[PDB]
């Protein structure tokens, strides 16, 4: 049960997001908002774990978390996606302690008791012996993910058997993803694996940032925009749009000011482009058309960047996507998950220009998310006082002036630019109502 | 085979250099690296002992050149590199030198474990990294210059919140 | 007082224990089901602190724990076995900082209060100047363990001064314990001191698995049976006894095949085998002749290994000893402290011996005691996850096939095989017992 | 709200402090006394922050703490002291993350929202673009600690906004403060900066002894004593004053024995003593005059050392003073921060003799607090057994001897020797009434 | 009394064994010890500074010979040692390396502080062990062979869950 | 400029001082001091990069002279010296050692960084600190005295409990 004064904050920040746009301070840095996220988010929400193209070979797989459950996805010798609980049903030891890997079989080091990629318990030493023949292998099984599901390459989880279809959870967002992930006919991989780090900050730091935060560019990486990585302009989110849907998702679109032309389609590949013309739909054809930026959040906590940047102070930009979790282990503690992904079809030396303009700009050791990472444990830090957390965060960007665009074709609330928090407070507003459902949804 | 007056030369520099970058006087730093410098921090992943390697193949924590190199010190030049602004207090212990010849005269493997210790703020905790570099350092006038860097860490998922400090 | 959740989690565990013949999987590694555990079974439980032979001579003490709390554990001048807390009754100090020594009084830095190993205040620094002589020294004495008793060489403590003697406690497990403790007329001593370690593991699963688990032997010790340390035979362990006994006792006998014969009373020296025939009843005798491996917990966390084994691979198995602590820290973390014990008047060749074959087997550096800690440390970590402790742990070995031997000669409830977890259940049903007990037993 | 437990602990000590004169041993080190405490101490009680002296100059700014809430503390440029939250209003980050320096403005590195040091907000990026100049930028000025004023030099801070003003608090322990930080026309200054250092004991224990412990000495300084640094005399503490008052706060104050002539007012240098003869009353003057040590706390958590001491076994000792706080981190751990203070004109061989007097004794490396040190963290760690907890702390020194000295010509409860602990007793009262105060006061 | 070639030979012998040892090259490591070889790891506890000793008498947490150092290579070479596949990742951080001359000719007394640090899996933890190793080398053929190591750990309480590693 | 058999001198110098302070021979460390002894431990606060320095003026964790030092060793003498009686376990880790002419002949200015690990009691915890140290070396006889040490902490908040222990 919440205590009486989570409750209570919860009532008053779910009033407060649409009236003084304002969320309470106490969300982010708190013992009791953590444990009771854990369950009220993540036990419920749809939560990433794998893109398919790791996972790509029978018998391969990945190891992958919701919050402190562990996860075996793995494609089975049948060619199906799968996701076990990495947890042994005779003792609860771990029949995978590697992180990634590729077997036909998961044997158990404890006693030998020994599973099928299938999730099968096929194999009990002293079956006979010990067991008298008795023990139902069928009964004891490794455990499935309670729900799982793939949108366009994307491997989600939910740990709530009743939740809604990954598609219905998605929506309208769906339309937008195409964008990002439907271009090619091959599809995106990952290349290699992800980076993963520890950041002592809170994950929601990170789903904040993402989905709706193109403001912060200009002081956070003012350093960027000096050594000319990042844009000059000062109002350059202006020419892009903000744009958000149920279940808390949001994201926002940037392109070039009327003087500058720039090659079209994050001047992707020439093949990719001939790709997505026939892939993606007519209306989403010419939305990415103009695109410099994308960034946005998949409620609770992946984020995507999808970025057109130089790899040093000397070179033209490449775009670049990139995936990344927000993995919660803490109310001030997180491990991000960046991952790169690129068209398997673009040329190798596009995949090579790509990854060293993510690479450079983002990541652990890249120079714009190594000064997002101070912020964030700053705050975190900071927002652990008792005082600190009887206030609230101002999310009052475009108060008493933002309009709906009547003239954008796509789904969602949408606004005819990118300087604005109404992404932020849709996803609080979720994430509050989710926290004070006493029963699902 | 053999060095000797080449070791201690070499370790020298590499003390040398350690300091610079513990001084956080990094366009000095800059002045060790050759134009053809490769500078990477590979990924790894826990794998069973029977994996020929553990090692990400096609990704990277870092992986820069004289042209990147340049501008993370430019970056750290302005008055807005806020990750190291205000700066870390950093140690390199480097220990266990090993140099060998390289595949020409006048270049040297120099393999070296490392140990860096980083502190930020007054809150007290602190971050070890622990790794071994692989070198390759180039004879220029009475001197070197580095024209390669590996620094494998012992670690998968890194325990520090950026790679902000070169090591 | 428990969470709704963790009693209705107890009470189910308390019926599926002996129906199913499972256990709820919440119970290994979560926090209130540590704290509670620390007071209802750690604040009544009859827990081991010492060996007698490790303080032989008056004055000589240890430091040693029920939970977080310390104890001084000596034989004091007048050849008393004393239980003190360690901490000064003035402002709480510690009275002694070392691990063990030899004194006549602990002086407390803090003031100068001086104590008698006895327990009683002697001396008061300024008892005129500063106390004018009002302070009464006799109600200042060091706390006393509550409830302090021994068994055959054994030193334990209760927090419970309302606890059943241990004699009671310990019940028809004397039984056994005279088969390990009581074989030689100079008595069992401890050589040098405990191995004391770190593992992040939760303390039950050491317990769970010297309670009754030979089974793994087969897996987790896969690499000793290829080395031809570990018994080869799959069926090892049919050739063996299962025991149990109330308050959550129990062990395994196991012995060769008929095809294969060893020097019975496990090898031991012959004037130990002499002294045993004298010392113990001819039905014990008899259970010990042709013994190989013996194993069990005294509950809660004592185990006991007797086993026969060799130092190496290429030598001859000898007879070893050793009683260790599996110390509790946290849901996730324990200390273990591994006791090696040998016969004060076996031959030095043999102590030596068996020395080594302990060493080289269990303990930090074992190589079966090693993989041991990597599969409880394992368990520990997956079994945090919220949807892992919603599952069970399977002890199903031997249901619809286990029938009590009618022909044990010894107490206890008794299977004529040791591939059997009836001892784990009932350990974990008396753990769940008191887990439950709003009132003492 | 309390656990049932708690409140009846503090209930029964609440009787127990002046009947048996003892005090519950849990409160040393416990979770839920600490996080209990955190708000009803430290939530409300007046803190110690900083000196003037540290912030001289306009723009001056020192970072400080209560509990985990940081606060700037600052001279802004209209020279008026200031104490601000360090947490953006926008989104909670520090504007500020060095200890101390000299600013005019405070930049938010994250959107680059910015800050006069006056608190003010003066700029925000994108105020038209972004927020159509609808943000009032009056309403979000960095957040005012509660309650903020200076007692003779000293900045406290209190969270509680109806607290009662400073003066009020410190109540007659003014009259002793006066002693001195009041000695000199310009002042005293803090030299340098605090050392600050974490010990792993409860912040209580530090109070708790400088509160009134002289009796310790004898003990924990032995040491010293055999090197000629602590009073040999082990009747010393006779010769001085046990002194008490409202709030919690307490002091001793101690002086040389008839038969031992030592220099007037610590034999502090002739300008200060001709400033302090007309900066004190006649009776502060005659209180001062034959000092040798003052120590004391100032309720809940700064303590003073006033003391004359050699800066080494070879050295005539001279005066110093020192401020120390001891920062509460958790139930187990602390900072100290400890500064070494010296009027402002003491000519500068005083200031340097001074300063190594201290050095050598208190600070984190000194031969007399490096004892203390190991005294609180060996407390702590045994004080958070169970039953350790279940135990008292012995205040009985002067029970049935004490009467109260008619002849004291200052304020408070004042006892004519320094060995009693009617000092501490007083502190824990007010502690025991804090923690149960369901409404203020 | 002195060395000189010897200490730099040694000390590279030193490193060159720590590099097996992190690399998991347990076969080659084994054929650096001598056929006598005594291997051991002293138990120690608190005890007041008056104590002549803290070291304990008769038990140990470890003391290898030849025979028993195999089999610990051997089981580590089967595919089940479990505490060790998948591997830790380690280093031997090897610093204050003194040489003196031993009891015979042809022998050394070799004493250097060893920093071994260990992670493994995903978990973001990492031990670290220290302590002080007193070796015995003995020169065989261009090189040496290790007769005898002690390496006694400043812990008494040991901080790491096993040691399934060669330090 | 240059020194070489000095070098190896020196840094054995470091090894034999380091090792003194581990086993708890004060007495002995003491000898190795002169009697201009200047030995310090300077505070340090978090500062912006632009500041010209994060080291306090006036104030210090640790101001000693030959007396001073003197009286520290006897403490640790008497048999009341709390703190470090049962004394810690400790190892000093000196690496990074760098050699440099002084400004008379017979002095050397050396730098080496330190590690520091401690423990005590038989709590399952440690302490690092970390930090340079920089030397004034003086030549006596066959061997040096320590004239002169600075020690620069990586730390502002230092993290263990006294500077009970010389480093
Ligand atoms: S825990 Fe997996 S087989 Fe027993
Ligand atoms: S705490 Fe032991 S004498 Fe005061
Ligand atoms: S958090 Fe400070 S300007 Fe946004
Ligand atoms: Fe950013
Ligand atoms: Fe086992
Ligand atoms: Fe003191």
């Amino acid at each position: 049960m919440l205590s009486n004064e989570l409750r209570q904050t919860l009532q008053k920040g779910l009033h407060d997001v649409n009236s003084d746009w304002t969320v309470p301070a106490a969300i982010i840095n708190d013992p009791e908002v953590h444990d009771v996220e854990r369950e009220r988010i993540f036990g419920h929400a749809w939560v990433f774990l794998a893109h398919e193209s790791e996972i790509p070979e029978r018998g391969d797989y990945v190891v992958r978390y919701i919050s402190e459950d562990q996860f075996i996805v793995c494609r089975d010798e049948g060619g199906e996606i799968r996701g076990h609980l990495n947890a042994c049903r005779h003792r609860g030891m771990q029949v995978c302690r590697a992180e990634m890997g590729n077997t036909s079989h998961f044997r158990c080091p404890y006693h030998g008791w020994t599973y099928s990629n299938t999730g099968s318990l096929v194999g009990v030493p002293a079956g006979k012996d010990a067991y008298g023949n008795q023990l139902k292998k069928s009964d004891w099984n490794l455990r499935p993910m309670p729900n799982l599901a793939s949108y366009k390459g994307l491997i989600f989880g939910s740990l709530d058997p009743h939740a809604d279809s990954l598609e219905d959870y998605l929506g309208d967002l769906k339309f937008y993803l195409d964008i990002v992930l439907d271009r090619s006919d091959a599809g995106l991989q990952v290349v290699g694996a992800p980076q993963r780090w520890v950041i002592d900050a809170n994950w929601k730091l990170g789903a904040d940032n993402f989905v709706g935060d193109a403001y912060h560019t200009m002081m956070t990486h003012r350093s960027m925009v000096e050594l000319g990585l990042a844009p000059p302009d000062p109002q350059f989110a202006l020419y892009g749009e903000h744009i958000h849907t149920g279940h808390g998702h949001g994201l926002g679109i940037i392109g070039p000011p009327p003087g500058m032309p720039l090659p079209e389609f994050m001047g992707l590949p020439e093949n990719i482009v001939e790709e997505l013309e026939r892939r993606l739909t007519p209306e989403q054809v010419e939305i990415f058309r103009p695109t410099a930026f994308i960034h946005g959040t998949v409620f609770p906590n992946l984020s995507i960047g999808n970025f057109l940047m130089g790899k040093d102070h000397l070179s033209a930009p490449t775009a670049f996507l990139t995936l990344r979790l927000w993995h919660p282990l803490g109310p001030d503690k997180m491990e991000v998950m960046s991952f790169f992904l690129v068209e398997k079809d673009a040329p190798d030396w596009f995949k090579d220009e790509s990854y060293k303009s993510y690479l450079r700009t983002f990541g652990i050791s890249g120079g714009f998310e190594q000064d997002d990472a101070e912020n964030w444990r700053s705050i975190t830090r900071v927002m652990g006082g008792q005082f600190a957390k009887t206030g609230e965060l101002n999310y009052q960007m475009g108060r008493g002036v933002l309009e709906p665009d009547p003239n954008w074709t796509g789904p969602g609330e949408a606004y005819p630019l990118d300087y604005a928090e109404a992404n932020q407070r849709n996803f609080l507003e979720y994430w509050m109502q989710l926290m004070l459902a006493e029963s699902p949804l | 085979r053999v060095s000797d007056t080449t070791v201690r030369e070499i370790t020298e520099w590499l003390y040398m250099e350690a300091e610079l970058l513990d001084a956080g006087k990094y366009r000095e730093w800059l002045a060790l690296v050759t134009e053809d410098l490769s500078y990477v921090v590979p990924i790894r992943v826990t794998r069973e002992r029977e994996a020929v390697t553990d090692v990400v193949e096609g990704m990277t924590h870092m992986d820069d050149d004289a042209d990147s190199m340049e501008m993370r010190v430019l970056r750290l030049e302005t008055e807005y590199a806020w990750a190291e602004d205000p700066p870390s207090r950093s140690r390199h212990f480097v220990t266990n030198v090993r140099v060998a010849t390289g595949d020409s005269e006048d270049e040297f493997k120099v393999t070296s474990n490392l140990l860096l210790y980083r502190t930020r703020g007054d809150v007290a905790t602190y971050d070890v990294l622990s790794g071994e570099r692989t070198d390759v350092l180039r004879r220029a006038g009475d001197s070197f210059l580095m024209a390669k860097r590996v620094v494998l860490l012992d670690q998968t998922t890194i325990m520090t919140h950026n790679l902000a400090l070169i090591m």
